[PDB]
RNA sequence: UCUAAGCGCGCACCCCGCCUCGCGCCCCGCCCGGCCGCGCGCCCCAGCCCCGUGCCCCGUCGCCGAGCGGCCCCCGCCCGGG
RNA sequence: CUUCGAUGUCGGCUCUUCCUACCGUCCGCGCGCACCGGCGCGGAAGCGUCGGAUUGUUCACCCGUUCAAGGGAUCGUGAGCU
RNA sequence: CGGAACGGCGUCGGCCGGUCCCGACA
């Protein structure tokens, strides 16, 4: 609308289905609700997903699969994304899905402290 | 929903030895829907029931979308008044995919389940030769156009619980 | 403590609903500002519809239907209840709807529900009207007295704004193992 | 009432069709009464 | 009780299976917040479960076996049929095995 | 991809910034600020060229860009120079008696159709109505606003109403002659 | 071009006032007592100015106060005359 | 179809609500609308829709008047009456 | 959003035609 086109080039957060997480170049665009979505290095195998599974990145990357790969080689825009907020909260993100039921309890203590930490620091620092 | 090729021919009979080997290109999603389709037509266009008949074979062909191509499907449809013909083009990856898109617009719209439509041909018209204007606007390479649904980040409220501090920024 | 400013009435008085029964108790602010989904003046029929539904022998024991706006969003959360039973008496008990931000829930901690905002439902151009202004036409005649309220309230937290980044600048400032671990040790929460 | 403030009157008074359904006024130039859910009758009179 | 440092996952015993036409006192429907999908019920599955009757204050003690929802509402049997006083009460499940 | 767009040549004299959707031209003659918060739009300043550009026409969203391109149009006029709606009293036996009562803000009716009601038409703010030296029987109303000048100039013509009666052979009242987007 | 976006005017109708009733609640007086909690920026979504988070532990070890709310809290008849 | 081990059955009176497919009045609009007056619309149920001669009569018809629409509620209304 | 014969410039999707660098008296 004022920032952010669907153009091809376009690295884009895949929402919902099974790539969850994963960011991949637009490459050609079907129609106002779909894109075929190529990312050769994250995982993501050329397929159409709508519009709605595809949430936008500001990075656009400058460009088969062989072809993306080597044009993502030299453009530095991927790497770009996972140091932006949208990004560095992903790898977070990544962490969290990689946690079970014991690993669950270790965080929930351990925020307790922040919890009561932060209203301990509050109130002396007033 | 998926491209078979399936070939019939009528039984042996002593009148005529070897009847000539028929092929179509039926689109359905399992070889049973496929072949009942194949028969559909064989009965209607050649006078030929499988009852007295047999489908030599029903080869499930698929093809690798690497591109995009824009296809133009001709259908004829039944509404409530009678018959009708139709070219709607649909830009898919593959030809299978493309009549998934048909099916889909033509019962979205014009409210025509899979049985009454019949495919008579769909082809792979080239981009300069694109006749409906929706898939005009891709035939051209610029493409550039915001999110259609942005705010459809609605779904993430689902998992986040619909408990956020603020409404979020689209 | 669910804010309604552009929440849908229907769909907020979901989560609410659920919220109420599975035993949780909320209190709703700023009710005037939700909205009724479609035209005003149909809204504003459909209600002085329901306004004309009254028990012919004697309107005292005919259904009582409210024109204040905290009242409009309960009496719809009523539905989405067992009114009757003692399970559903309970929860309709634990819902405090509070048309404006009352001095009363103003200290608490806001939480809006974004998937029932009308701003993430409707389409741009699908025409929306706020209880609040159904409600001055079906009968509120205390409009004017919550927005005055609301406007100083708004200003005394204008106020408060200020002073507010102060003290939190300085927690922040003093920033003297959870950090490096709650959220940073294989954990990323 | 002078020709020229005659010729005023008439335009915004006795120079519109009027539908035979609707009733209702309708721009000279009309192709369906707005009052009338669309209708292709209009006629219009003269003093 | 047995229950005091116990560190816990909050929970809240929504109702008793159900059909519209018919309950099933045996299983209660149990909500843990944490879990939303069907697939998330995985690492909730089996633990203990506790509800303390406000009025005895006993923790009956329950077991989860199977989820209830595509959306992750796990379906449990406590050690003594819950009284339904406690519907819509809360249930701890316990992060310590014992 | 497919949009809706008409680009507005900015007239050098108006110095307009839109902010959201919010518009203020800035001229000569004085300042119009409109609200474009009804419709959606992909307003834009930069060079001279303001472009209405709304994205994805369904169907009558296809409508909106030229009318908005049109009040953007309209609004620049105004501050150039100005709109002025003549309106002319036409009356046959019994004659019309009209006062500029305030500064200019206000007009009062008297004598139509011998009505004993005297109607007393206030304008919208900047419209300021005024007896007509070059032609007679004639109020100019004259204003940036061509939207404000024209509700008051319907105001004038719906105050003066014969009650019944063929309107047809007893016409009277106020019609405006001719809207000038010039000296006022 | 009346309408699509807006925008004006607008009916013995309608909704509110006046008016009748009014559960409860407020203030003062008498007494002035107990109990309970712990928590706020706003605005906007076709600028959405950095978006797409956070909390996620109401007993789990939290509970002092301060300060803001709540919550209970209290008040004779008979008997003559109207 | 329900009622025959019983649903009081005609009209009037008295009284209460209701419905618009609105006769007058309210707001427009159209005329073969000059004016008076008529006539056709659309929104409209707020108020008005009477007093009498004959007849058990609902109806009918006539005479008046501020000129007088249509119906419904177990053919509203018999432990209300006549 | 019981319902018809019928209308509709509400909005999408077709079909059968044509005119259109010769620009749809100039």
């Amino acid at each position: 609308s004022y920032h952010r086109f669907v153009e091809a080039g376009r690295l884009v957060y895949l929402g919902d289905g099974p790539d969850k997480g994963k960011l991949a170049v637009i490459v050609d665009i079907l129609s106002t609700a779909a894109v075929l979505i190529d990312g050769p290095t994250t995982g993501v195998k050329r397929q159409v997903v709508s519009l709605r599974w595809a949430m936008l990145t500001d990075q656009v990357i400058n460009i088969t699969t062989e072809q993306l790969k080597k044009e993502i080689e030299a453009s530095p825009a991927i790497d770009t994304f996972m140091n932006s907020v949208w990004g560095k909260k992903i790898q977070q993100q990544r962490l969290r899905a990689k946690a079970t039921f014991e690993d669950m309890g270790k965080i929930a203590k351990l925020r307790r402290e922040r919890k009561m930490a932060m209203k301990r620091i509050a109130m002396s620092i007033k | 929903m998926q491209k078979y090729i399936v070939y019939g021919r009528r039984l042996p009979s002593e009148k005529f030895p070897e009847p000539e080997v028929f092929r179509m290109t039926i689109y359905a999603p399992n070889e049973i829907v496929a072949k009942s389709r194949f028969w559909y037509h064989l009965k209607s266009l050649k006078k030929i029931k499988r009852t007295h008949g047999e489908i030599l074979d029903c080869q499930h062909i698929e093809e690798n979308g690497d591109f995009v191509k824009n296809f133009g499907v001709l259908l004829r449809y039944r509404s409530r008044v009678g018959q009708h013909n139709m070219y709607r083009e649909v830009r898919e990856t593959t030809s299978a995919r493309a009549m998934d898109k048909v099916y889909s617009e033509m019962a979205g719209q014009c409210r025509a389940r899979y049985h009454d439509i019949q495919i008579i041909n769909v082809k792979e018209v080239a981009d300069e030769d694109v006749r409906r204007e929706k898939v005009a606007m891709f035939t051209q390479k610029g493409v550039r156009f915001p999110h259609p649904c942005p705010y459809v980040h609605v779904k993430r409220a689902a998992r986040t619980a619909r408990f956020q501090d603020r409404a979020p920024h689209v | 403590v669910i804010d309604c400013k552009g929440h849908i009435l229907g769909r907020l008085s979901a989560i609410v609903a659920k919220e109420l029964l599975h035993g949780h108790e909320v209190a709703l602010v700023r009710c005037e500002k939700a909205i009724i989904s479609g035209a005003f003046r149909d809204v504003k029929a459909h209600y002085l519809k329901k306004m004309h539904k009254r028990t012919n022998f004697n309107h005292l024991r005919g259904p009582f239907h409210f024109r204040a706006p905290a009242e409009i969003v309960r009496r719809t959360i009523r539905g989405m209840i067992p009114y009757k039973t003692v399970r559903g008496s309970d929860a309709m008990s634990r819902l405090r709807v509070y048309d404006g931000i009352p001095p009363c829930c103003a200290r608490y901690k806001r939480v809006v529900c974004p998937s029932a905002m009308a701003y993430l439902c409707l389409r741009p151009e699908r025409r929306r009207c706020e209880v609040g202004r159904v409600a001055h036409e079906i009968g509120w005649q205390h409009a004017a007295d919550v927005e005055r309220y609301e406007k100083r309230r708004l200003e005394e937290c204008d106020k408060w704004y200020q002073d507010k980044i102060q003290i939190d600048k300085k927690i922040a400032e003093a920033a003297e193992l959870q950090r490096i671990n709650a959220e940073l040790a294989k954990y990323g929460y | 009432m002078e020709p020229t403030l005659i010729n005023l009157a008439r335009e915004y008074n006795q120079n519109m069709m009027i539908c035979r359904h609707c009733y209702a006024r309708n721009p000279l130039r009309a192709t369906n009464c707005r009052r009338c859910r669309g209708t292709n009758l209009r006629k219009k009179k003269l003093s | 009780e047995e229950i005091k440092g116990k560190t816990f996952l909050p929970a809240i015993f929504v109702g008793y299976q159900r059909s519209r036409a018919k309950q099933r006192e045996n299983v209660a429907l149990v909500k843990v917040s944490g879990i939303y999908t069907r697939a998330e019920t995985d690492k909730v599955l089996g633990r203990l479960i506790a509800i303390i009757h406000s009025k005895s204050g006993k923790p009956i003690f329950g077991k989860i076996c199977r989820p209830h929802g595509n959306s992750g509402m796990v379906r449990a049997r406590f050690y003594t049929n819950l009284p339904g006083q406690l519907m819509g009460h809360k249930v701890r499940v316990f992060y310590d095995n014992i | 991809p497919l949009c809706s767009s008409m680009t507005i040549k900015v007239p050098t004299d108006v110095e307009c910034t839109i902010n959201k959707r919010v518009v203020t031209v800035k001229g000569k003659k004085g300042t119009l600020v409109r609200d474009f918060s009804h419709a959606p739009l992909d307003i834009t300043h930069a060079n001279d060229t303001i472009s209405v550009a709304v994205w994805f026409p369904r169907g009558k969203r296809n409508a909106l860009p030229r009318t908005i391109c049109s009040h953007i149009e309209n609004m620049f006029k105004g501050v150039t120079y100005g709109f002025e709606y003549k309106m002319r009293l036409a009356y046959a036996h019994f004659p019309i008696a009209a006062t500029v009562v305030d500064n200019n803000k206000a007009i009062e009716i008297r004598n139509f159709m011998h009505q004993i009601k005297t109607r007393r038409i206030e304008c919208l703010p900047g419209v300021t109505i005024a007896m007509s030296t070059n032609v007679k029987d004639e109020l100019i109303l004259r204003g940036i606003s061509i939207e404000d000048v024209s509700h008051t100039a319907a105001r004038i013509h719906e105050s003066l109403k014969v009650p019944n009666k063929d309107l047809r052979k007893f016409l009277d009242g106020c019609y405006v002659s001719s809207r000038g987007l010039q000296e006022q």
